[PDB]
């Protein structure tokens, strides 16, 4: 259900607004720390000389960059935004490629393996229904990306006035080769990204990922899985969560409630330059699998 | 409402060092890659370089050594600083907006530049390939005029885009994509072509028409343009 595409939708980013590429009025994204925003709020108001395309690119060379999007909701202010359309509406497990000038759905998480989509955005839904749509990408990219969200207000109508149409563009190019950490598998996409690969019938070597500072880990845990103590509940064999540990760094998919990859990440900061080594566990459901983490040894 | 206001010294000697800055209004200054662009007696048009508002840069091989550019963002200004000056740099300098649109095609940029700055004449003293032909045509109002523009090596999708340059002022965009016309443009003004052949058609021949049209590709850095092709009355 979420994650449904239409294959014969078809668009383009100009829409019905008669708008020729060369008048889009881009811009670039706020970018703050690792959080890149697009926020429509003030940009898709009726105007006298709309309907106006109004692109918002978003271009990513960086590992663990969360996109932002907020589309201003009907009726957040009468009158402004009463025709307002967001494509697609399933975003962001739906997403927009440009295939021979055309727009069509295309499922975000089979263009970027490990991209992380929370089902919640501030405690209110992943949706453009709430008005806010985020999702963080992996540390890995291995072929560059283009895909596109709408957000359009031309629609709108106010006395003589018409609203803008909006385009967000993510530009992502590659960057990262392998992740430092484990891959517990039963694809290629599975075993390429990770420098460890652990299988289930037969492992010699347990999961042993060397992290040093400024270095990203990784585990993608097995598809069966009760419970894990990692990066919570962690042993130090030399305060237990890598966060209490490791001050200021960060865990991304602390829940495990990200859709489709049963990942989560570590970032170790540059500062940080003690040594530490740490264990930790993962559950099955049927035998369960020892995790060790050293930092700076 | 896009304006380009363009500012530097212009009477310069020999080895001394060139430096002219722009400023932007009514575009955001993100989100375009502001490039200068030089039009020579002989030379032609020649693509200097880029920046873009986070201070990333793309320079022309040729120039590549002597040229340096920097941005101030608060300000919406770029600038521009050419080096080791001799004779053959006197020319006409354009401030130019560069469309920077990205694409999945490997060291290309959807970077057709439109508008161009008025243009500040630099005094010295004290890749593709593309082919127009004809140099010129001598034709009379109401006929056809049919230009080609033909590359050295294919441009890739159909990256390329056709300028109107009348007499003592700045290029402005006629057509980009090959076939698209732009914002403003009548439909007399036709574009076609692909991989290593292009033409620009102009069917009914206006007595303003009459200017230098030249081609230029954004398929591989650096970009390059056209020798230009004249239309003139008949």
């Amino acid at each position: 259900e979420l994650d449904k595409i239409d294959l014969s939708y078809e668009t383009t980013e100009s829409g019905d607004t008669a708008v020729s590429e060369d008048s889009y009025d881009k811009y670039a994204s706020n970018n703050t720390n690792k959080e890149y925003v697009c926020d429509f709020t003030d940009q898709l108001k009726p105007t006298e000389s709309g309907p106006k395309v109004k692109k918002c690119e978003v271009k990513v060379n960086e590992p663990l960059i969360k996109v932002k999007i907020i589309c201003p909701l009907k009726g957040s202010v009468e009158k402004l935004y009463d025709n307002i359309e967001y494509v697609p509406k399933k975003s962001p497990y739906v997403v927009l490629t440009k295939e021979e000038t055309k727009l069509k759905e295309k499922l975000l998480s089979k263009l970027i393996y490990g991209l992380l989509i929370s089902p919640t955005v501030n405690e209110k839904e992943n949706n453009f229904k709430e008005g806010v749509i985020e999702f963080t990408l992996p540390p890995v990219v291995h072929k560059a990306t283009v895909f596109y969200f709408i957000c359009d207000n031309s629609k709108t109508e106010d006395d003589n006035k018409k609203g803008n149409r909006g385009i967000v563009e993510v530009y992502v190019e590659p960057y990262g080769n392998k992740i430092n950490g484990c891959a517990f598998l039963d694809k290629i996409k599975m075993k390429t990204f990770f420098t460890q690969n652990i299988y289930k019938k037969n492992n010699i070597y347990p999961c042993y990922m060397k992290l040093y500072s400024g270095d990203i880990g990784g585990i993608l845990f097995p598809k069966n899985i009760k419970s894990t103590t990692c990066f919570e509940e962690m042993i130090p064999y030399n305060n237990k969560s890598l966060g209490n540990l490791v001050n200021n760094s960060v865990v991304y998919n602390k829940e495990m409630n990200a859709k489709y990859f049963n990942v989560q990440y570590v970032h170790i900061p540059t500062s940080y330059k003690d040594t530490l080594n740490l264990f930790c566990s993962i559950i099955l459901k049927e035998t369960s699998y020892l995790v060790y983490v050293s930092i700076n040894e | 409402q896009v304006q380009l206001q363009q500012w530097g010294a212009g009477l310069l000697k020999p080895s001394e060092t060139l430096s002219l800055t722009c400023a932007v209004s009514g575009a955001s200054f993100s989100g375009y890659s502001w490039t200068w662009i030089r039009q020579s007696p002989g030379k032609g048009l020649e693509w200097i370089g880029e920046i873009d508002y986070r201070g990333s840069t793309n320079y022309n091989p040729s120039l590549k050594s002597r040229v340096t550019m920097s941005v101030d963002t608060p300000k919406n200004q770029f600038s521009l600083n050419l080096t080791s000056l001799t004779a053959a740099d006197t020319a006409i300098y354009y401030c130019a907006k560069g469309y920077g649109g990205v694409t999945l095609v490997r060291g290309a940029k959807i970077n057709w530049f439109d508008p161009w700055g008025q243009g500040t004449l630099v005094t010295v003293s004290s890749e593709i390939v593309l082919t127009q032909s004809p140099g010129t045509l001598s034709l009379s109002p109401g006929e056809r005029a049919t230009l080609s523009c033909r590359a050295s090596q294919s441009v890739t999708s159909r990256y390329l885009a056709w300028y109107q340059q009348k007499p003592g002022q700045a290029p402005r965009l006629l057509i980009f994509g090959a076939s698209s016309r732009a914002t403003g443009i009548p439909d007399r003004f036709s574009g076609s072509g692909s991989g290593t052949d292009f033409t620009l058609t102009i069917s009914r021949l206006e007595p303003e028409d009459f200017a230098v049209y030249f081609c230029q590709q954004y398929a591989k850095s650096p970009w390059t343009f056209g020798q230009g092709t004249k239309v003139e009355i008949k």
